């Protein structure tokens, strides 16, 4: 009978940076998916009120408009390889929308960052918030910058649509040999 | 920084239910995990993902999350539930991503209230000849282990030079504490008297010593 | 089996010193789980310290310990390490090695914790205690001893070489702002025994090899 707290995730006032995405577990609630890119994989969204899952994971972050296509199975790029990677067998939906009004200040919102450098690609659903200085040459950096692995987006309202901030919520639908706790209102 | 606000302490009767809250900005947007640390023990996870108990944790422990407050509910409280309880979240906008709350000391009232016994000792002559003065206030035989100690020079409060312990269980299952006031012999003699004020459950016991020695 | 974390390597070290903590893990595949350290200052809450990836390719640190602590693991020997450098007096805490869940992301919650090792950073050196008699004043009378300004713990207090035990209450010590310890022990005795009974408290401070036998007499 409990409603799933979708608005608590979507309508969160502050979203995390893509390198520090926030994951929340949704369980033991009825999932009304009726409380911009809306891509679903391995599932029909016209049957989302028509399905049951053991758990639903809700990840949230912020990227540019041009990086939204990278949030998908099998993608490649600085966001997909180094900041947020989906599994090739991902089951769930990816939702993004324009956020220039909320996350772009006139001088620039430098609180949002993305990972540019890493020594290995991100394994599915991995997260990395380290500040270790990336060594690009043959000489060890000894902890002194040798590039900082993070770069600020600098969101201003004057940027183009391909550089404006977008708020992304990645719903992951998961099944295991366990009772289903998240169901649409039509199978409550 | 994301700050998790927990009530400092909560007292509950055996068999009743205790509620420990955890507050934060849009705390419903984050998953809250609860840890139990019994005295002298390591933290133990009791609730994860705001509702689920790990294997071995009794059904009496329950979690909840709504809006800006997340609560941990323990029903049928037992003596072994007396512990420090911490709520934990993760934040990506904070630069400190692992966030632990202030913590809540859950006190179970399994033994009846006992008023403290206070003994105040003036500085010894031996110490005073060594250009030092120490006021010793000994508090014993009080339940619960929570006391407020205030030091008064004549009738004015003193805050500098005070060093107070934390309550500790004695052999007789009650609690004890000691407070020390540091002064030079000059301040000790210049005042008519010094008082040790011990407050416990709304009741105050005060002992006074004078430099007439 | 079942999960088991056994920390070691704690102790007392002066400020700006160095220390290395080791955590021996058993009961799980050590090569697959992310490892972390969480510390707790005495009488304070829990503070996250650092973490490491299943391979050691990724290490995260708290802002306070950045650039001073370095975490490493040896999956061959199933051991976690925390090398501490330029230690501050704020680093004093009990350090637990903790085990993450299986999978990603790492850092959500910590279901398994170690027993805990204590690291104490203090500028104080070894100092013997100063013992002062707490004379009784005017059916029972209270007298005792003040054991002041000693470092480090412990000090053992007995009365009349152990012949007097009933009514003896030795209190836990204080850690003053100076970093030195002080405690008092009080024994309640019959009022009539004053003047005709001699009470001597016996203070032993093994770290400084100092034994003090202070005699307590009524103040005239």
């Amino acid at each position: 009978t409990n409603l799933c707290p979708f608005d608590e995730v979507f309508n969160a006032t502050t979203f995390a940076s893509v390198y520090a995405w926030n994951r929340k577990r949704i369980s033991n609630c009825v999932a009304d998916y009726s409380v911009f890119a809306f891509k679903c994989y391995g599932v029909s969204p016209t049957k989302l009120n028509d399905l049951c899952f053991t758990n639903v994971y809700a990840d949230s972050f912020v990227i540019r408009g041009n990086e939204v296509s990278q949030i998908a199975p099998g993608q490649t790029g600085n966001i997909a390889d180094y900041n947020y990677k989906l599994p090739d067998d991902f089951t769930g939906c990816v939702i993004a929308w324009n956020s220039n009004k909320l996350d772009s200040t006139v001088g620039g919102n430098y609180n949002y960052r993305y990972r540019l450098f890493r020594k290995s690609n991100l394994k599915p659903f991995e997260r990395d918030i380290s500040t270790e200085i990336y060594q690009a040459g043959n000489k060890p950096c000894n902890g002194v910058a040798c590039y900082f692995p993070l770069q600020s987006y600098g969101f201003r309202p004057t940027y183009g649509v391909g550089h404006q901030p977008y708020r992304v919520v990645v719903l992951s639908f998961e099944l295991l040999h366990a009772p289903a706790t998240v169901c649409g209102p039509k199978k409550s | 920084q994301s700050v998790l606000t927990q009530p400092p302490s909560v007292s509950v009767a055996p068999g009743k239910t205790a509620r420990i809250t955890c507050g934060g900005n849009d705390i419903g947007s984050k998953s809250v995990h609860w840890y139990q640390q019994k005295p002298g023990q390591a933290p133990v996870l009791v609730i994860y993902y705001d509702t689920d108990r790990p294997s071995g944790i009794p059904d009496r422990f329950s979690g909840s999350n709504s809006g800006n407050t997340a609560t941990l509910t323990i029903s049928g409280v037992e003596a072994g539930d007396e512990a420090d309880y911490y709520c934990q979240v993760w934040d990506g906008t904070s630069d400190h991503h692992v966030i632990f709350g202030g913590g809540t000391k859950l006190t179970v009232l399994g033994q009846p209230k006992a008023a403290p016994s206070v003994t105040l000792f003036p500085p010894s002559s031996e110490e005073l000849q060594a250009n030092k003065a120490t006021l010793v206030c000994l508090i014993s035989d009080f339940y619960p282990g929570a006391v407020t100690v205030a030091w008064k020079a004549d009738s004015s409060p003193v805050k500098a030079g005070v060093e107070t312990t934390t309550p500790s269980k004695q052999s007789n299952n009650k609690y004890a504490a000691s407070s020390y006031l540091s002064l030079t012999p000059e301040q000790w003699k210049s005042h008519r008297s010094y008082s040790c004020q011990v407050t416990h459950e709304g009741s105050t016991v005060e002992k006074t010593v004078a430099p007439t020695e | 089996d079942e999960v088991q974390l056994v920390e070691s390597g704690g102790g007392l070290v002066q400020p700006r010193g160095s220390l290395r903590l080791s955590c021996s893990a058993s009961g799980f595949t050590f090569s697959t789980y992310a490892m972390h350290w969480v510390r707790q200052a005495p009488g304070k809450g829990l503070e996250y310290v650092s973490g490491i990836s299943v391979n050691g390719d990724s290490t995260n640190y708290a802002e306070s310990v950045k650039g001073r602590f370095t975490i490493s693991r040896d999956n061959s020997k199933n051991t976690l390490f925390l090398e501490m450098r330029s230690l501050k007096v704020e680093d004093t805490a009990v350090y637990y090695c903790v085990k993450d869940k299986m999978g990603y992301p790492t850092g959500e919650y910590f279901p398994h914790w170690g027993q805990g090792t204590l690291v104490t950073v203090s500028s104080a050196s070894t100092k013997g205690p100063s013992v002062f008699p707490l004379a009784p004043s005017s059916g029972t009378a209270a007298l005792g001893c003040l054991v002041k300004d000693y470092f480090p713990e412990p000090v053992t207090v007995s009365w009349n070489s152990g012949a007097l035990t009933s009514g003896v209450h030795t209190f836990p010590a204080v850690l003053q702002s100076s970093g030195l310890y002080s405690l008092s022990s009080v024994v309640t005795v019959p009022s009539s025994s004053l003047g005709t009974q001699t009470y001597i408290c016996n203070v032993n401070h093994k770290p400084s090899n100092t034994k003090v036998d202070k005699r307590v007499e009524p103040k005239s």
